[PDB]
RNA sequence: GUGAAGCCAGAGGAAACUCUGGUGGAGGCUCGCAGCGGUUCUGACGUGCAAAUCGAUCGUCAAAUCUGAGCAUGGGGGCGAA
RNA sequence: UGGGGAAAGGUUCCAUGUGAACAGCGGUUGGACAUGGGUUAGUCGAUCCUAAGCCAUAGGGAAGUUCCGUUUCAAAGGGGCACUCGUGCCCCGUGUGGCGAAAGGGAAGCCGGUUAAUAUUCCGGCACCUGGAUGUGGGUUUUGCGCGGCAACGCAACUGAACGCGGAGACGACGGCGGGGGCCCCGGGCAGAGUUCUCUUUUCUUCUUAACGGUCUAUCACCCUGGAAACAGUUUGUCUGGAGAUAGGGUUUAAUGGCCGGAAGAGCCCGACACUUCUGUCGGGUCCGGUGCGCUCUCGACGUCCCUUGAAAAUCCGCGGGAGGGAAUAAUUCUCACGCCAGGUCGUACUCAUAACCGCAGCAGGUCCCCAAGGUGAACAGCCUCUGGUUGAUAGAACAAUGUAG
């Protein structure tokens, strides 16, 4: 799969992780 | 047209059982040569 | 039912280019359109693709040969010379 | 027997201006512009078309799920499967020939 | 447009946040009744051959969304 | 007068070479450590035909001794090579058809092809359909080898030059007549702009030295001196002799 | 319109090989529409429709055939089947 | 001499009005004159990529305007992470610019209606693509990254970094043969129309189904059992078979095929009532078969010709490999279903020619393409007709010579 497809998926995971740390 | 008519008839005879494969194969090459003028001439040759 | 007495394959040229010139080209055309037995699979299906390329229609092997023949007398004579020279001298 | 016309500015028949005739629910004869036909992918070694994979233009393959684009085995795409069996057999026998060659050379010629 | 095969999941479709509206069309000549619902992306259609079950279906679906009758010769 | 035809060909505007359909040039591998001391082998993938040439080309795939990849090459194919064949290159390579090994590791009397004038220039001599060169003798001290070229001349090359065993494929291409004006056009239409060609005697005096006249004739000796100004060399240049070749040719 | 290689069947012969009927669809082959070209009437017009056109009659027509846009060669230079 | 376009023209397009001038006669008419009006796009093009080719950079020539040079004797690049905060770290490295196609390569829109003048854009209905954010359902896991089939392979999902291999984009001319859509042709039925001194169960017209999806199927090829000479299968055209045929049973590439949605609510054809107009309302019908060396477009399997073998790049996917990461009460980097947001810039009127372009002009000249009905006939020949389009080229009277054409 092309690189932009992989960058979007890993960027999503990073955003989800920061929100959890901010909440907890 | 004539080649298709003769070849179609021979397939019908073999499946039903009127002739076996050894006579079928010989008649096939006889039809490729200009031997049988029409459908009636071919069935008459089969009877003999 | 032979359709020709002597002209043969080079009958497509009609009455042009002179009798002698048609004979030389016929000598070379006959041998390039024929079929040769494969040296690998053994079937009788090898035909020329390019000016010096021959390939088998069954086993898909491709070999480089002569212009209008699978092999040339000069090239054939060299394999025997090379084989004979190599094996006695080094063995 | 009504005649038709193009619907775009290109007036030439240039292998990218492809049309087919349809009849519309309004009882008229029109022209509908269509794309080109996809080609089935071929095998890596032999060069024949692989079975079980559809034929589309190169861009549409990005919208289809993975299981529809492959076959569940080693070298799922790009290899027919007859060639895959040849690889398995050829690889196994070659290594076995290597074992006997080294034992024969190491033992029978380095015993001194 | 997409078929809904049976009754059970059609009411499931109508119980969605984006089910804007719905309508009923009946064809007297062929003795057929069609139920259509309009969602965000598709327009699901349910086909009923009988007429008795049509009455039960009309009242089972949620009362929030509207139901129409699709008269003849809709005005432009 | 004006500029004659054979003076214009040097400007390179219309008389250039057509190179759209040619993929790569034909060369050996660069001289490297592996091929100077041992040998490496590669697979023959395809036998292809490129326009404007006889002698069908061959594509060979080698590995890389320093990096995780493989390199494809392009050779001139000797008669008898086949797809899937293993061919070897190096100093210790075996002596079979298709191998590439330095000219020193070769007995006298063998025919080779694509011989390097100097070690490392990747092929200069004997690379046309059905041609080859022959080794004659060695000089183990001050290493140098005598060879015989297709024209008959003899040459001495350094002993480290390379060559590929066998005869260039393509055989006797030039035996059957072209027989048709169109066939000649197709042959040249993929090489250069040199067909057809006009006789100089039918031109006008402003165009060519052979010029005009009330009869078509040259008017003066057709053998031109070796040192003449450009625009004068139209004819037999620096001819040693002339006429039908009856006897044998002393030069060798 | 003509009907080259390859293929099928029958007949003759000691053999080498030769006859007859079909099949097939090769060629800078051929008659002939559109296109392209421009032989004759030394026709029409010749202060013309036109600073090269019009009519009848003609040459070639599956190949060295006809053609659009993009790019290159510039004056003692270019290009030229001359 | 019909219906639409490329180059070129630039308001010639539509409405209302008009004395002169122009339309080689007239003129109430006009492509003329005067005053107003008209060209709506995430889906059609440009924009993106490269071809022949052109021009910067490193360097060398020339008194100089400038000439050569395009990877060349160059220290020439880009990727990831974390910090309160930009300014701090860590890998890889052979290579490293732009311009150049409205006919090449290429993500995505179809039907109905509407204006004096535009619409694949505006209105109504039903869809799709790319990019960016996020939640529910279902899936997987305590044997940590799914099951089934001998097999070809199947299904709604079903981890995969560096580096590497392969496929698609991606390609000639001609010849006969077979399948599909459209058109033409023949028979029956329901409506309306023409003809009728006599004949004709007669002659003519209407009877339509889009994009986008679901489901069942269609040549080549491939897999399993088995083992062929009294050789067999088989094309219009002799190719195929112990390197595994015939035969029996299976898997799969390819709808412009059948049925259902969309969709009869639409469009079209008749009949019966309403009336200054703003205005209409309500009834019925919208079927069933046959034929072929027919015409046109498209797809597939074979074959012929070459000292001729018939472009490149952007872009997209699969595989080899195993870096990293992750649950037992939830976690989850699940390419599955549904849902949330956004898509900028310029062109779009009209002619394309015996009057809108070039020939001094409203000139018998010249200028690249798409669609293609009936009869006679070998036929895109010539001659007659239907749909659609014109009836425009200064006119009236007489019929000597000499002319041009027949
Ligand atoms: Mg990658
Ligand atoms: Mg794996
Ligand atoms: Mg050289
Ligand atoms: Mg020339
Ligand atoms: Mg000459
Ligand atoms: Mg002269
Ligand atoms: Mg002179
Ligand atoms: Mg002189
Ligand atoms: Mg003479
Ligand atoms: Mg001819
Ligand atoms: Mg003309
Ligand atoms: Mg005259
Ligand atoms: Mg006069
Ligand atoms: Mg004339
Ligand atoms: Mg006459
Ligand atoms: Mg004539
Ligand atoms: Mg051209
Ligand atoms: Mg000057
Ligand atoms: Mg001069
Ligand atoms: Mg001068
Ligand atoms: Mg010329
Ligand atoms: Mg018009
Ligand atoms: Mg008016
Ligand atoms: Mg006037
Ligand atoms: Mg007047
Ligand atoms: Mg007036
Ligand atoms: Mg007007
Ligand atoms: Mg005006
Ligand atoms: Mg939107
Ligand atoms: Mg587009
Ligand atoms: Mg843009
Ligand atoms: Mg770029
Ligand atoms: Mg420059
Ligand atoms: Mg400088
Ligand atoms: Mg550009
Ligand atoms: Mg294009
Ligand atoms: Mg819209
Ligand atoms: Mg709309
Ligand atoms: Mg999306
Ligand atoms: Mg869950
Ligand atoms: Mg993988
Ligand atoms: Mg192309
Ligand atoms: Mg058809
Ligand atoms: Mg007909
Ligand atoms: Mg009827
Ligand atoms: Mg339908
Ligand atoms: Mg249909
Ligand atoms: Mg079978
Ligand atoms: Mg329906
Ligand atoms: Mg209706
Ligand atoms: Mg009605
Ligand atoms: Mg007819
Ligand atoms: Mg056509
Ligand atoms: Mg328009
Ligand atoms: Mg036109
Ligand atoms: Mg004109
Ligand atoms: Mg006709
Ligand atoms: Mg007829
Ligand atoms: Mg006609
Ligand atoms: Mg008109
Ligand atoms: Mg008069
Ligand atoms: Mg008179
Ligand atoms: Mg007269
Ligand atoms: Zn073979
Ligand atoms: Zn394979």
């Amino acid at each position: 799969m092309r690189a932009k497809w992989r960058k979007k998926r890993t960027r999503r995971l990073k955003r989800k992780r920061r929100k959890v740390r901010a909440r907890s | 047209r004539r080649q298709r008519v003769l070849r179609r008839l021979l397939v019908k005879y073999r499946a039903s059982g009127k002739i076996d494969k050894h006579l079928y194969h010989e008649l096939y090459h006889l039809a490729k040569g200009n031997t049988f003028k029409h459908k009636r001439a071919l069935v008459e040759h089969i009877h003999r | 039912s032979k359709r020709t007495k002597k002209v043969g394959i080079s009958g497509k040229y009609g009455t042009r280019y002179g009798a002698s010139l048609r004979k030389l080209v016929k000598k070379q055309e006959v041998t390039q359109h024929a079929r040769y037995t494969c040296t690998f699979c053994g079937k009788n299906s090898v035909r020329r693709t390019a000016v010096g390329i021959w390939s088998c229609k069954s086993c898909k092997k491709t070999m480089a040969g002569g212009a209008y023949t699978v092999s040339t007398p000069a090239a054939a004579a060299m394999r025997s010379t090379l084989r004979r020279l190599r094996e006695i001298t080094e063995a | 027997p009504t005649r038709v016309t193009y619907r775009r500015r290109n007036p030439y028949n240039t292998t990218s201006n492809r049309t087919r005739v349809i009849k519309t629910p309004g009882g008229q004869l029109r022209v509908l512009h269509i794309k080109k036909r996809g080609t089935a992918p071929k095998c890596g070694d032999c060069g024949i078309k692989l079975p079980g994979i559809p034929a589309l233009r190169p861009r549409e393959y990005a919208t289809i799920s993975k299981p529809k684009k492959t076959v569940q085995r080693a070298y799922g795409g790009s290899r027919c499967g007859n060639c895959v069996r040849d690889r398995i057999i050829r690889a196994f026998l070659i290594e076995e020939q290597k074992i006997v060659k080294k034992v024969l050379k190491e033992q029978s010629q380095a015993e001194k | 447009p997409q078929e809904v095969s049976d009754i059970k999941k059609f009411i499931e479709i109508c119980r969605r946040k984006d089910a804007s509206s719905a309508r009923i069309k009946k064809n007297p000549k062929t003795q057929q009744i069609k139920f259509k619902v309009r969602c965000q992306r598709f327009l699901y259609t349910l086909v009923l051959k009988d007429s008795d079950k049509a009455e039960k279906l009309k009242q089972s679906l949620p009362p929030n969304l509207q139901i129409k009758d699709v008269p003849k010769r809709n005005k432009r | 007068g004006r500029v004659i035809r054979n003076q214009r060909k040097g400007r390179g505007s219309v008389f250039t070479a057509h190179t759209r359909l040619r993929k790569a040039p034909a060369k050996f591998r660069p001289l490297d450590y592996a091929e100077r001391h041992g040998y490496i082998r590669g697979i023959v993938k395809e036998i292809i035909h490129d326009p404007g040439r006889g002698a069908p080309l061959a594509r060979v795939v080698f590995r890389s001794p320093y990096k995780y990849k493989q390199i494809t090459e392009t050779f001139i194919a000797n008669e008898g090579m086949y797809t899937g064949q293993f061919i070897y290159a190096g100093k210790n390579a075996a002596l079979t058809v298709g191998n590439i090994l330095p000219l020193s590791s070769v007995p006298e009397g063998t025919v080779v092809s694509n011989v390097e004038e100097k070690p490392g220039d990747r092929g200069a001599l004997g690379r046309t359909s059905g041609n080859y060169v022959t080794v004659v003798g060695h000089n183990p001290d001050e290493g140098k080898t005598r060879i015989k070229l297709p024209s008959g001349a003899k040459k001495v090359v350094p002993s480290s030059s390379r060559g590929m065993i066998g005869i260039v494929a393509g055989g006797g291409r030039t035996d059957k007549p072209l027989l048709k004006a169109s066939r000649a056009k197709h042959k040249f239409a993929v090489k250069r702009n040199r067909w057809p060609k006009t006789r100089g005697v039918a031109m006008n005096p402003v165009d060519h030295p052979h010029g005009g006249g009330n009869h078509q004739h040259i008017g003066k000796a057709s053998t031109i001196s070796r040192y003449a100004a450009q625009g004068q060399k139209a004819g037999l240049i620096a001819a040693r002799r002339t006429g039908l070749l009856r006897g044998t040719q002393k030069t060798k």
